[PDB]
DNA sequence: GCATCCGTGAGCGAG
DNA sequence: TATAATGGGAGCTGTCACGGATGC
C-alpha cells in the first residue's frame, strides 16, 4: 500500500512524532483511547523530552565507548 | 495573573473561560434546587456545554470573544498545543537558548577556513561565567562576584580581563547559524577569533553554503558548552571537516567568486 | 583543520564513536586535573600568552593529541565502571 | 528509574479526582483590595499551594521548619511556591459533559 | 557648483501637490472651514444626515461645528497626548404629536487632526493613514468557472453596508440568487417587486430559451405579499413570518440606504454598465407600499444578454483599474465613524423610551462612549494606521502615497493570488510597477505614480496632452483608468518640432496594447515619462539602464537612508530633487517678496513687503520616530533679499533645497583582496576623518514613580549602598544634569522602590548581623542606559503632580524622559546603497595610504567590487561614475531625467573636457608620462582599449573616454596592471547600523510560563534555535550539543542554576534534567482530560514532577 | 561528505529531508516544484 | 445552532 | 509579448519598454515568494515522515 | 446586551428574577404579573452584571461607586468641552471627595489585560511572552546563594564546634529556627549569660576574620 | 459510484 | 418589592487544495 509523506509521516508507530506534525486534536484522540505507549525509537520524541536523540553520539553503538590509559589498564588488571 | 511594569494586571484567556463555566455550573446549581421548568433546565444545561467546548477547544463551535470588545477568541487549551505557535511547533521541538547572541556579518579575507571573527563584547557575554572563573585563577577578581560587578559597567573594563579572556577562549570553537536553515551545513562550527569592532567575520568559502553574502546579513552565534559538546562541535561539526556535501558527494567549499576570477 | 583528523577517522569503525572517546577522554583529564596524561612534557599542547608559554587549556584539544600516540585503549565493556572510577581516583587523587 | 516509554489514555473522572487538591467552587480570581487568591478562587493558596515557598497564607507558619505541615488558620500547605505550576483542581458538573474533541 | 541639465523633453504640468492624496482627502471629510450651511453632504456631513433624524419623540440633527485643539502640536507630541479638535453638534428633541422642541448643542468628544504634511499625532507619536485598494462597489459579470457559456452576475456595495449578491443562470436553467450563502429561485423575488409574467415577457422576453427559465414557475407568479411571506421563511428558519417581520427585513436588506449602500463610485458604475438611471445609491424602493425595482432588472437582461453571445455585452476585468478603488484617509476615517454614530444612535432610541419619558434635553440623550472608542479605534489600534516611517523626508513622503490591498475591509496574504498582485496594463501612470516589496508583500502595498491623482469617485488618473491634427494641445486631460482604454495615447518621447508631431511613426498604445500610429490617428499623449513611476523610482538616474529588480532596491532603499551631518545631493540627479524636499517639509521657505532681518540657528526673523516682521523659529536636532535627527539649518545671511519661494532653511537632510541622502564619494571599481567579496565594500580611512557617513541619532528612554501597595516610588539622588563614582552626574533631583556622557550600565534617573515581603534568607540574617548595617527599606530600582547604546543627555523632561498642562495616570506620582543622542561615525558592519539598488555591509577600512590611488596623490573613497554588477544587471551606476567622473573634474552635477537623459556620446564629450584639466595640468606643470603609466598603456593595447601607436597622451584619453584611469596600488606603488573605472558615485548610508544589531546573552530573563528565554535585543534574550535549527544538529548527529540547547541552555531549570554553578566553580557541566516546558504539557494535557503517563522499561510509572502534584 | 563509508550512527533521514529541501527554492515547459510535492 | 434561536423557538411554544 | 524588447541594457529601454518588463518581473517576484512558503512546507514534511 | 454578561447569562439570570417574582407575588392585589416580575427581573440582572462581568471581582456597593464616578466625569465632560481634573470630579462627587479618593478609586477599577493580546499585525507575537519571570532565581541568584553557604561554612570552621553550634543554633541555619539564648544554653550545658557570652566571642572572632580575609564583603548587596 | 460537504494546513530579526 | 411591560441582532465576501465523510 503507497502513501503520501503526510499520511506516512502522521501514520507513524509513536505519536509524539505524529501529533507534533499536524490534526494534533485528532492524533491525540485516537491515540488516547489507544492507551498508546511511545517507545521514543524516533527523533522528535526524544527531542521533546529533552533525551538524547538515538543518533550520531547518542546512537547506542558508539554512545557506550570507554577510555583508559595504559597505566590504569594493567593497574586493574590483577583482581 | 501577574502585575507588569506599571502595577497593571494581566491574566490569561483560561482565566475568563473558566470564570465561564464555573458561573453556569453554580447557576445550574442554584436552579435545580429551586426546582425550575424544563425550558429553564434545558437552556442552562445547553450553555454548561458551549462552556466546556470553549475552555477545551474553543472554535469548534462558534468563538468566545473576551468581551464584546475584542473579536479576538479567547485562547483555548486546543488552541495552545496546536499550532505554528502551538505549545509543540513553539517549545517542545525549538526552544530559545541561553548562551547565544546575533550580529550582522562582514567578509572575513584573512582567516582560516576553521576560523572566524567575533566581536570582543559578544564574545564577553558569551564567554561570562567562564571568564569569571578564569579571572579567579588569574587574579583580575578576589572571587566571582567582585568579577562579575567589575564587567557590570563599561568603563570598569580592564586590560588584563581581555589578555584573560584570550585564555578562556583556547581550543574551543562556537557554532554560526544563518536562518534560514536550509540544511546541516547551514550551521558550522569555526574558532573564534576575538576582534574589535561591531561585526561577525565569515569565512569566504563557506557563505556559498550558508547562502550568506553580505547585503546586511545578520547570523547567530551559539556557545556550546560540556567538554562532550565542545568534542562534537569540533569533530563534526567543524567548517573545514565538511568539505563536499551530503546531498551530492560533491565538494561545497569551492573557490567561488573572487576567488575563481584571481586564478 | 584539526590536526591528524585523517588518522583519527581511521582509528575507529564510527566517527562518531572517536567524538565520545574525546569528550569522555576530556572529562577525565579535567577531573583528574591532568595528572593522569599520557603526554610527556615536550608533547605538551601549550598555549601562547603575554608572558611565554603555558599548557593548553583544553581538556577536548589534548585529548585528541592523546589519542594519535597509541598511548590509550577504547572499546566497549573494557572495566565495570565501579573499577574504572576508584582506580583513577586511588591513581590520580583530585 | 529512569524513563523508556510514554503512554497516554483517556482518564476517568475518578483519575481527575485523583490529580485534584480541591474543588473551585467559585469564580473570582483576586481580592479587590489586598491581591490575594479568594478562597476557593480559581487561585488559591488552599488547593493549589502557597504564593511564597514554606509560608502558609497568614504567615503563622514559615522556613523549613515545616515540610508537610498545614496550617489550621489558613489552609495551606507550606511547600516550595513551585507547586503552583503542578498541582490541579476539579470542577463537578451538574450535568454530565461530552468532550468535544470526541463530538466533533 | 553649475549645473547643466539634458534632455528636451517639456514638461506641460509640474507634479501634482504630491501629500495631497492626505491633505486633500481628510479637509474634504471635515470641511472645517466652509460655513456650516454650505456642507456639501460628503464625508462627516454625510454620517450625520444618514444616522438622523432618530425614529420611534424625534431627535433630529441640524449642524455641527469643529473648535480649536486642546495643546498645539508640539506639546501634544512631548506631552503622549493626541493632536485633535473638539467637535460639538446641534441637535434638537422633537416630541411626537406635542410639537414641543427643546435644542441643545451636544458635546461629542475629540476628533484627530491632520498636520501640515498630511501626518497625525496620536499619543505623541506620529502615524499616517494609508490609502486602501478593494473591488469597487458596482455590479460586474465574470465567467462561470463552471461552464464555459454561463456567466455570474455579481452585485457589489460598499463593504459592510450590504451583502455580495451572485446570479447565476445553471445548473436547469432557473435564475439563482446567491445572498447570506443561501440558493433560491431569483425569480420569487421578482413578484415582490412588482412584476407580473406580463411585464417580464415584455423587455426581458427577447431572449430564447433563457427567458424560459425563469418563468417555469407559475405557482409563483401569484401574489406579492404571500410571495414576501414564503421568501422571508426561505431566509430564516423558526421566525413566523408575521408580516411585520417580512417587510422589515427585506427592505433592510435591500431599500435601507442606512443598511445598505452602494458606492457613490458604485452608483454610476452601474449606471453606465446597465445603461440605466439609479435615484440613490439603494437596490430598490419602498415607495408606498409596494417594493419598486430599480437595479435588479437591468443586471438580469445584461447577464441573460451575456450568456447567449450579444455585442456590446462586456465581461469585466476586476484586476482593472476602472474595476478596483482607492479608499483615503478621509473616507476610511468616515467611515469608523459612520459606526461609531449608529451606535450612539443605538444608545438613543433605549433611552428615548425608559426614564423620564417626559424630561429629556439633547443633552442627557447623548453618550459619546460609542463614537468616542470607534475612532480611537481606528486611529490607535488599525492596520491602516501605521506608525510614521519619517527617517527621512523622502520616507515619510513615500509613507503617505504607500497603497495596500491589505487591511479590514479586503485582502489577507493567504487570500491574493497573482492576480491582485500582478503589475496590470491600467497600473500604466496609476500605480508604481517598481516601488512594492519584494519578498512576503509583493505586489499588494505599492505607491502611486508621480503624476498620478485619486478623484472623487476613488478611481485614480493620470494626465495626458490632447492632441488635435498633428499639433498637440497644451491641455492635460486627466483621464480615469477605464477613460484611457477609448483613445490611442503616444510615448512623451516622441519627436517634436514647436507643437508639431514630427514624425512619420510615433508610439502608441490603444487599451495600454502596444502599436505604431500615423501622426493622423493620435488623440492624446502622454505627459512626461515621470508619469509611470512613484517618486523614489523617480529619483533614480539612468534608470532606463538599470533591470527591474533592482531598481525596486533602488526605490525601496531611499526611503530607508539616514540623515548625515555633512550629506550631498547626488552630483548626477533626474531633477526631482529639489521639489521633493519642497512638497514633504523638509527646507523652510519664503511667503511673499521680503528681506531677511535676524540670523540665528534657532530663529530666521524676515521683514516682507507688507512691513510685518515675521518670525520664523527653526527646529533645532529634535527626535523622529525612527531616532534619526530633524534638525533645520539657516541657509540665509542677515540682510539677505528673497523673492516668494526662496529658501531660508535646509531640511534634515537637504542640500541647498535640494534632496541630499547620501553622500558623492569617488568610488574605484575593483575586487580588492575579497574584502569586497560578495557585496562587501571597502572604505578609504579618509571618509571618517572628514565626517562623511557620520550622522546623528536621538534615542529616548522613559521610567516611572508610581503608588505601590507597600510604599512610595521616590525619584532621589539617594540610591542604597552605591558610590559617588556612580551618582557624579546626576543633579540634586536624581535626574542626570544635561550634557553628561553616558556609557552601558549607567544611571540615567535614579529612583527607591519599597522592598517586597522580606524574607532574609537565614544566610542573610547572620550576614546583617556581622556587617552591623540594616537591611534598607528600598530597593534599587534606578533606571540605567541598555547594553550597546549610551550617549549626551541632551534634555530632561520632568513631570510631577501639581500639573498644569498633561494627564496623568491613575496611581502614577510622577514622570521623567530622558533624551540621549550619539553621533554615529560609519563602521564596520555599517550599511551603505546607492540609487541603482548596489547594496552592502562595510567589511574594512582601509588606512588613506594602503588607499588605491591616481597619479596625484588623491585616493578613492570606495572600492566596488566589479563582480556585483553583471548578475545584478544595474547599469546605471556604472553610467552614475562614468557621468561622475568627468563632474569631479568639471566641478559641475548634472540633471539627466529618466528615459530624456544624457545620452553617452554628450557624455563622452564631458570625459573630453575632464581629461584636459586632469591631464593638461599634469603637462603644464612640468612632468610627461610615468614609467608606470606605459606598461598600463601596454596591457589597455593587448587589451583592444587603445588603439596601437598612438601617443600616451591620446591613449590616457581614448582610455580616460571609457571612464577608465590608471590606478596606482597604495601598498605596492606599482599599478594596477589594468586601467579601472573611477568616478564619482552618490551613495547613502542606511538604516542598519551594526551598533543597533548586536547583541549577545549569557543568561537572564525568562517567559512565565515556559521557563524559556525572551526574544529580542532590549528584553535581553537568547536567540531562538527553531525546528529547522534543531535538525541541523540532528543532521550532525550533535546529540550532547542539541539536549544543551534543549535542557540546560532554555528551560531545564535546575539545570542551568547547575550548569551556571559548575561553569563557575570551574567543573564541567551537570547531567540536564526534564526541561520545564514538558511539565507544562503533562499538566495541559491533563486539563485536557488526557493522562498522560511516562514509564519504566518494566511498564512501571515514572514521576517527574518529583511527587509535588501527588498526594 | 566525508567521501568514506557511512559512519554507524549517522541521522540518515534528517540528512535526506535536507539535501532535497535545500534546493527547493530553485525548482522552476517546467512543472518546477510543485510537480516534486505532487509525487 | 445559535441557542439564542433555538431558545426563543423553546419559548415559543409556551 | 508579441512584440520584443529590443534595447540591451547599455543602450537602455523606452519607458515603454521598461513598462512590459515589470509584467515579467512582478509576476515572477511572487512565484518565487509562493513557492518558498511552499518548499519550507514540504521541507517540514520530508524531516517529519523521515525522522526515525 | 454589553455590559459584560453574554446575552443567555443575562436572560438566565433574569428568569432566576422571574422565579424570585413568581414566589412573592400576590394575586389579590389587582396589578397584571407583568408588572411585579419586571421590578425582580432589572433586580436580579444587576445583581449578576455587577457579581460577575469583572475578572478581579469588586463588590456591589463599590461597583455603584465607581460608576456614579465615571456618569460625574461623563457629565463634567459635556459641560466642560473636554475631560475633568481629578479634583474637578472630586467637587462635582460632593462632599468627602478628594483628587486621592477620585484617582484611587479608578486605579482599583482597573481590569486586567489578556496576556494573548496581539503585538504586531503578524499573527506571530504575543504580549506575555514580553513578561519576564521575577519569582524563580535566575541562574545568577541561585549561584550567588549557594556561595553564601559555601562561604559561611568555610567561616564557621574557624569557630569551634561549640562556638559556632550556638551561632548556627541562635540564627537560624539549622532547621530555619532562631532559639533563644537559655534554650542554647539547655542544649550545650552552659548557662543563659554563659551562651550569650560565647555566642558574643564567637562573633566577634568572625569579625576578625572577616576583616582580615576580606571575604564575605562582596556580598553587601 | 459521483456530487458535495467539512475540516485542515499552507519557510532568524524588530514591535 | 406591584401601573403595564411577554420571541435577538448581526449582517466581515478575490484562497486553496486537500482528503476523508456524508448524501442522492
Ligand atoms: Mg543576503
Ligand atoms: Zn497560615
Amino acid at each position: 500500500l503507497l502513501m503520501g509523506v503526510t499520511k506516512s509521516a502522521l501514520s507513524t508507530k509513536s505519536w509524539l512524532s505524529a501529533a507534533s506534525f499536524q490534526n494534533t486534536t485528532h492524533v491525540l484522540t485516537e491515540a488516547a483511547i489507544a492507551g498508546k505507549k511511545d517507545e521514543l525509537i524516533g527523533l522528535k520524541e526524544n527531542v521533546i523530552l529533552g533525551r538524547l536523540i538515538p543518533a550520531g553520539t547518542g546512537s547506542d553503538f558508539v554512545r557506550f565507548t570507554q577510555v583508559v590509559d595504559q597505566k590504569t589498564l594493567k593497574a586493574i588488571e590483577e583482581a | 495573573m501577574v502585575q507588569v511594569d506599571g502595577g497593571r494586571f494581566a491574566t490569561s484567556d483560561l482565566n475568563d473561560l473558566y470564570r465561564r463555566l464555573i458561573n453556569r455550573n453554580n447557576r445550574l446549581k442554584k436552579l435545580l434546587a429551586q426546582g425550575a421548568p424544563e425550558i429553564i433546565i434545558r437552556n442552562e444545561k445547553r450553555m454548561l456545554q458551549e462552556a466546556v467546548d470553549a475552555l477545551l477547544d474553543n472554535g469548534r463551535r462558534g468563538a468566545p470573544v473576551t468581551n464584546p470588545g475584542s473579536d479576538r477568541p479567547l485562547r483555548s487549551l486546543t488552541d495552545i498545543l496546536s499550532g505554528k505557535q502551538g505549545r509543540f511547533r513553539q517549545n517542545l521541538l525549538g526552544k530559545r537558548v541561553d548562551y547565544s547572541g546575533r550580529s550582522v556579518i562582514v567578509v572575513g579575507p584573512q582567516l582560516k577556513l576553521h576560523q572566524c571573527g567575533l566581536p570582543k563584547r559578544m564574545a564577553l557575554e558569551l564567554f561570562k561565567p567562564f571568564l569569571l572563573k578564569k579571572m579567579e585563577e588569574k587574579g583580575i577578581a578576589p572571587n566571582v562576584k567582585a568579577a562579575r560587578r567589575m564587567l557590570e559597567r563599561q568603563r570598569d573594563i580592564k586590560d588584563e580581563v581581555w589578555d584573560a579572556l584570550e585564555e578562556v577562549i583556547h581550543g574551543k570553537v562556537v557554532l554560526l547559524n544563518r536562518a534560514p536553515t536550509l540544511h546541516r551545513l547551514g550551521i558550522q562550527a569555526f574558532q573564534p577569533v576575538l576582534v574589535e569592532g561591531q561585526s561577525i567575520q565569515l569565512h569566504p568559502l563557506v557563505c556559498e553554503a550558508f547562502n550568506a553574502d553580505f547585503d546586511g546579513d545578520q547570523m547567530a552565534v551559539h556557545v556550546p558548552l560540556s567538554s562532550f559538546a565542545q568534542a562534537e562541535a569540533r569533530i563534526q561539526m567543524l567548517s573545514a571537516h565538511n568539505l563536499l556535501s551530503p546531498a551530492s558527494g560533491e565538494p561545497l567549499a569551492k573557490p567561488s567568486r573572487d576567488i575563481i576570477l584571481g586564478l | 583543520a584539526e590536526p591528524g583528523i585523517d588518522k583519527l577517522f581511521g582509528m575507529v569503525d564510527s566517527k562518531y564513536r572517536l567524538t565520545v572517546v574525546v569528550a569522555k577522554r576530556a572529562q577525565q583529564l579535567l577531573r583528574h586535573g591532568f595528572k593522569n596524561t599520557v603526554l610527556e612534557p615536550e608533547e605538551r599542547p601549550k598555549m601562547q600568552t603575554l608572558e611565554g608559554l603555558f599548557d593548553d587549556p583544553n581538556a577536548v584539544t589534548w585529548a585528541m593529541k592523546e589519542l594519535l600516540t597509541g598511548r590509550l585503549v577504547f572499546g566497549e565493556n573494557l572495566v565495570p565502571e565501579d573499577r574504572l572510577q576508584k582506580e583513577m581516583e586511588r591513581l590520580y587523587p583530585v | 528509574k529512569e524513563v523508556r516509554k510514554v503512554r497516554i489514555a483517556l482518564a476517568s473522572p475518578e483519575k481527575i479526582r485523583s490529580w485534584s487538591y480541591g474543588e473551585v467552587e467559585k469564580p473570582e480570581t483576586i481580592n479587590y483590595r489586598t491581591l490575594k487568591p479568594e478562597r476557593d478562587g480559581l487561585f488559591d493558596e488552599r488547593i493549589f499551594g502557597p504564593i511564597k515557598d514554606y509560608e502558609c497564607a497568614c504567615g503563622k507558619y514559615k522556613r523549613q521548619r515545616f515540610e508537610g505541615k498545614v496550617c489550621e488558620r489558613c489552609g495551606v500547605e507550606v511547600t516550595k511556591s513551585i507547586v503552583r505550576r503542578y498541582r490541579m483542581g476539579h470542577i463537578e458538573l451538574a450535568t454530565p459533559a461530552a468532550h468535544i474533541w470526541f463530538v466533533k | 557648483m553649475e549645473i547643466k541639465r539634458f534632455g528636451r523633453i517639456r514638461e506641460v504640468i509640474p507634479l501634482p501637490p504630491l501629500t495631497e492624496i492626505q491633505v486633500e482627502s481628510y479637509r474634504r471629510a471635515l470641511q472645517a472651514d466652509v460655513p456650516p450651511e454650505k456642507r456639501e453632504n460628503v464625508g462627516i456631513q454625510a454620517a450625520f444626515r444618514e444616522t438622523f433624524p432618530i425614529e420611534e419623540l424625534v431627535l433630529d440633527f441640524l449642524e455641527y461645528r469643529l473648535g480649536e485643539p486642546p495643546f498645539p502640536q508640539d506639546e501634544c507630541r512631548e506631552k503622549d497626548l493626541t493632536y485633535q479638535a473638539p467637535l460639538y453638534a446641534r441637535l434638537q428633541l422633537i416630541h411626537k404629536d406635542t410639537g414641543l422642541i427643546k435644542e441643545d448643542e451636544v458635546f461629542l468628544g475629540h476628533i484627530p487632526l491632520m498636520t501640515e504634511d498630511g501626518s497625525f499625532i496620536i499619543n505623541g507619536a506620529d502615524r499616517v493613514i494609508v490609502s486602501q485598494i478593494h473591488r469597487s462597489p458596482g455590479v460586474y459579470f465574470t465567467p462561470d468557472p463552471a461552464r464555459p457559456g454561463r456567466y455570474i452576475a455579481s452585485i457589489i456595495p460598499l463593504p459592510k453596508r450590504g451583502p455580495w449578491i451572485d446570479l447565476e443562470v445553471e445548473p436547469n436553467g432557473v435564475v439563482s440568487m446567491k445572498v447570506n450563502k443561501r440558493k433560491f429561485p431569483l425569480v420569487l423575488l421578482l413578484r415582490v417587486l412588482g412584476y407580473d409574467q406580463e411585464t417580464l415577457a415584455r423587455e426581458l422576453g427577447a431572449y430564447g430559451e433563457l427567458v424560459q427559465g425563469l418563468m417555469d414557475e407559475s405557482v409563483f407568479a401569484m401574489r406579492p405579499e404571500e410571495a414576501l411571506i414564503r421568501l422571508f421563511t426561505l431566509l430564516r428558519p423558526g421566525d413566523p413570518p408575521k408580516r411585520d417581520k417580512a417587510v422589515a427585513y427585506v427592505y433592510g436588506l435591500i431599500a435601507d440606504p442606512r443598511r445598505y449602500d452602494l458606492g457613490e463610485a458604485g452608483r454610476y458604475k452601474a449606471e453606465e454598465k446597465l445603461g440605466i438611471r439609479l435615484s440613490g445609491r439603494t437596490l430598490a424602493r419602498f415607495e408606498d407600499g409596494e417594493f419598486k425595482d430599480e437595479v435588479f432588472l437591468p443586471t438580469l437582461r445584461y447577464l441573460f444578454a451575456l450568456t447567449a453571445g450579444v455585442p456590446g455585452h462586456e465581461v469585466d476585468d476586476i484586476d482593472h483599474l476602472g474595476n478596483r478603488r482607492i479608499r483615503t484617509v478621509g473616507e476610511l476615517m468616515t467611515d469608523q465613524f459612520r459606526v461609531g454614530l449608529a451606535r450612539l444612535a443605538r444608545g438613543v432610541r433605549e433611552r428615548m423610551l425608559m426614564g423620564s419619558e417626559d424630561s429629556l434635553t439633547p443633552a442627557k440623550l447623548v453618550n459619546s462612549r460609542p463614537l468616542e472608542a470607534a475612532i480611537r479605534e481606528f486611529f490607535s489600534r488599525s492596520q491602516l494606521s501605521q506608525f510614521k516611517d519619517e527617517t527621512n523626508p523622502l520616507s515619510s513622503l513615500r509613507h503617505k502615497r504607500r497603497i495596500s490591498a491589505l487591511g479590514p475591509g479586503g485582502l489577507t496574504r493567504e487570500r491574493a493570488g497573482f492576480d491582485v498582485r500582478d503589475v496590470h496594463r491600467t497600473h500604466y501612470g496609476r500605480i508604481c510597477p517598481v516601488e512594492t516589496p519584494e519578498g512576503a508583500n509583493i505586489g499588494l502595498i505599492t505607491s502611486l505614480a508621480a503624476y498620478a491623482r485619486v478623484d472623487e469617485l476613488g478611481f485614480i488618473r493620470t494626465p495626458y496632452r490632447r492632441v488635435v491634427g498633428g499639433v498637440v494641445t497644451d491641455e492635460v486631460v486627466y483621464m480615469t483608468a477605464t477613460e484611457e482604454d477609448r483613445y490611442t495615447i503616444a510615448q512623451a518621447n516622441t519627436p517634436l518640432e514647436g507643437n508639431r508631431i514630427a514624425a512619420e511613426r510615433v508610439v502608441a498604445r490603444r487599451k495600454g496594447e502596444p502599436v505604431i500610429v500615423s501622426p493622423e490617428e493620435v488623440e492624446f499623449m502622454d505627459v512626461s515619462p515621470k508619469q509611470v513611476f512613484s517618486v523614489n523610482t523617480n529619483l533614480i538616474p539612468f534608470l532606463e539602464h538599470d533591470d527591474a529588480n533592482r531598481a525596486l532596491m533602488g526605490s525601496n532603499m531611499q526611503t530607508q537612508a539616514v540623515p548625515l551631518i555633512r550629506a550631498q545631493a547626488p552630483v548626477v540627479m533626474t531633477g526631482l530633487e529639489e521639489r521633493v524636499v519642497r512638497d514633504s517639509l523638509a527646507a523652510l521657505y519664503a511667503e511673499e517678496d521680503g528681506e531677511v532681518a535676524k540670523v540665528d540657528g534657532n530663529r530666521i526673523v524676515v521683514r516682507y513687503e507688507d512691513g510685518r516682521l515675521v518670525e520664523y523659529p527653526l527646529r533645532r536636532f529634535y527626535r523622529s520616530n525612527q531616532g534619526t535627527a530633524l534638525d533645520q539649518r539657516p541657509r540665509v545671511v542677515v540682510g539677505q533679499r528673497v523673492r516668494k519661494g526662496d529658501l531660508l532653511a535646509d531640511g534634515p537632510a537637504s542640500e541647498n533645497g535640494f534632496l541630499a541622502l547620501g553622500q558623492n564619494v569617488l568610488v574605484a571599481i575593483m575586487p580588492f583582496d575579497g574584502y569586497n567579496f560578495e557585496d562587501a565594500i571597502v572604505i578609504s580611512e579618509e571618509l571618517l576623518k572628514r565626517d562623511f557617513y557620520t550622522s546623528i541619532h536621538i534615542e529616548r528612554y522613559e521610567i516611572e514613580a508610581r503608588d505601590t501597595k507597600l510604599g512610595p516610588e521616590r525619584i532621589t539622588r539617594d540610591i542604597p549602598h552605591l558610590s559617588e563614582a556612580a551618582l557624579r552626574d546626576l543633579d540634586e533631583e536624581g535626574v542626570v544634569r544635561i550634557g553628561a556622557e553616558v556609557k552601558p550600565g549607567d544611571i540615567l534617573v535614579g529612583r527607591t522602590s519599597f522592598k517586597g515581603e522580606s524574607e532574609p534568607t537565614p544566610e542573610e540574617r547572620l550576614l546583617r548581623s556581622i556587617f552591623g548595617e540594616k537591611a534598607r527599606d528600598v530597593k534599587d530600582t534606578s533606571l540605567r542606559v541598555p547594553p550597546g547604546e549610551g550617549g549626551i543627555v541632551v534634555r530632561t523632561v520632568r513631570l510631577r503632580r501639581g500639573d498644569p498642562g498633561v494627564e496623568l495616570k491613575p496611581g502614577v506620582r510622577e514622570v521623567v524622559r530622558v533624551y540621549v543622542a550619539q553621533k554615529r561615525k560609519l563602521q564596520v558592519g555599517d550599511k551603505l546603497a546607492n540609487r541603482h539598488g548596489n547594496k552592502g555591509v562595510v567589511a574594512k577600512i582601509l588606512p588613506v595610504e594602503d588607499m588605491p590611488h591616481l597619479p596625484d596623490g588623491t585616493p578613492v573613497d570606495v572600492i566596488l567590487n566589479p563582480l556585483g554588477v553583471p548578475s545584478r544587471m544595474n547599469l546605471g551606476q556604472i553610467l552614475e561614475t562614468h557621468l561622475g567622473l568627468a563632474g569631479y573634474f568639471l566641478g559641475q552635477r548634472y540633471i539627466s531625467p529618466i528615459f530624456d537623459g544624457a545620452k553617452e556620446p554628450e557624455i563622452k564629450e564631458l570625459l573630453a573636457q575632464a581629461f584636459e584639466v586632469y591631464f593638461g595640468k599634469r603637462k603644464g606643470e612640468g612632468f610627461g608620462v610615468d614609467k608606470r603609466e606605459v606598461e598600463v598603456l601596454r596591457r589597455a593595447e593587448k587589451l583592444g582599449l587603445v588603439t596601437p601607436g598612438k601617443t600616451p597622451e591620446e591613449q590616457l584619453k581614448e582610455l580616460f573616454l571609457q571612464g577608465k584611469v590608471v590606478l596606482y596600488d597604495g601598498r605596492t606603488g606599482e599599478p594596477i596592471e589594468g586601467p579601472i573605472v573611477v568616478g564619482q558615485m552618490f551613495i547613502m548610508k542606511l538604516y542598519h547600523m551594526v551598533e543597533d544589531k548586536m547583541h549577545a546573552r549569557s543568561t537572564g530573563p525568562y517567559s512565565l510560563i515556559t521557563q524559556q528565554p525572551l526574544g529580542g535585543k532590549a528584553q535581553f534574550g537568547g536567540q531562538r534555535f527553531g525546528e529547522m535549527e534543531v535538525w541541523a544538529l540532528e543532521a550532525y548527529g550533535a546529540a550532547h550539543t542539541l539536549q544543551e540547547m534543549l535542557t540546560l541552555k532554555s528551560d531545564d531549570i535546575e539545570g542551568r542554576n547547575a550548569a551556571y554553578e559548575a561553569i563557575i566553580k570551574g567543573e564541567d557541566v551537570p547531567e540536564p534534567s526534564v526541561p520545564e516546558s514538558f511539565r507544562v504539557l503533562v499538566k495541559e494535557l491533563q486539563a485536557l482530560a488526557l493522562d498522560v503517563q511516562t514509564l519504566d522499561e518494566k511498564d512501571n510509572p515514572v514521576d517527574i514532577f518529583e511527587g509535588l502534584a501527588s498526594k | 561528505s566525508m567521501a568514506r563509508p557511512v559512519s554507524i550512527g549517522e541521522a540518515v533521514g534528517i540528512v535526506a529531508a535536507q539535501s532535497i529541501g535545500e534546493p527547493g527554492t530553485q525548482l522552476t515547459i517546467t512543472q518546477g516544484l510543485p510537480r516534486v510535492i505532487e509525487l | 445552532s445559535d441557542p439564542v434561536r433555538q431558545y426563543l423557538h423553546e419559548i415559543g411554544q409556551v | 509579448f508579441e512584440v520584443p524588447v529590443r534595447s540591451s541594457f547599455r543602450e537602455g529601454l523606452t519607458v515603454l519598454e521598461y513598462f512590459i518588463s515589470s509584467h515579467g518581473a512582478r509576476k515572477g517576484g511572487a512565484d518565487t515568494a509562493l513557492r518558498t512558503a511552499d518548499s519550507g512546507y514540504l521541507t517540514r514534511k520530508l524531516v517529519d515522515v523521515t525522522h526515525e | 446586551t454589553g455590559r459584560g454578561l453574554s446575552f443567555l447569562d443575562l436572560i438566565q439570570e433574569g428568569n432566576q428574577g422571574l422565579i424570585r417574582a413568581v414566589e412573592k407575588f400576590e394575586y389579590k392585589r389587582r396589578f397584571k404579573f407583568s408588572t411585579y416580575a419586571t421590578w425582580w427581573i432589572r433586580q436580579a440582572i444587576n445583581r449578576a452584571i455587577a457579581d460577575q462581568a469583572r475578572t478581579i471581582r469588586i463588590p456591589v456597593h463599590m461597583v455603584e461607586t465607581i460608576n456614579k464616578l465615571s456618569r460625574t466625569a461623563r457629565q463634567l465632560q459635556q459641560e466642560l468641552g473636554r475631560e475633568p481634573t481629578y479634583e474637578e470630579i472630586a467637587e462635582a462627587m460632593g462632599p468627602g471627595w478628594d483628587a486621592k479618593r477620585v484617582e484611587e478609586t479608578l486605579k482599583i477599577a482597573q481590569e486586567p489585560v489578556s496576556l494573548e493580546t496581539p503585538i504586531g499585525d503578524e499573527k506571530d507575537s504575543f504580549y506575555g511572552d514580553f513578561i519576564p519571570d521575577e519569582h524563580l532565581p535566575s541562574p545568577v541568584d541561585a549561584a550567588t546563594q549557594s556561595l553564601l553557604s559555601e562561604e559561611l561554612e568555610k567561616a564557621l570552621s574557624k569557630l569551634s564546634e561549640r562556638e559556632a553550634m550556638v551561632l548556627k543554633l541562635r540564627k537560624g541555619l539549622i532547621d530555619g529556627r532562631e532559639h533563644t539564648l537559655e534554650e542554647v544554653g539547655a542544649f550545650f550545658g552552659v548557662t543563659r549569660e554563659r551562651i550569650r557570652q560565647i555566642e558574643n566571642k564567637a562573633l566577634r572572632k568572625l569579625k576578625y576574620h572577616e576583616s582580615r580575609t576580606r571575604k564575605l564583603r562582596d556580598f553587601l548587596d
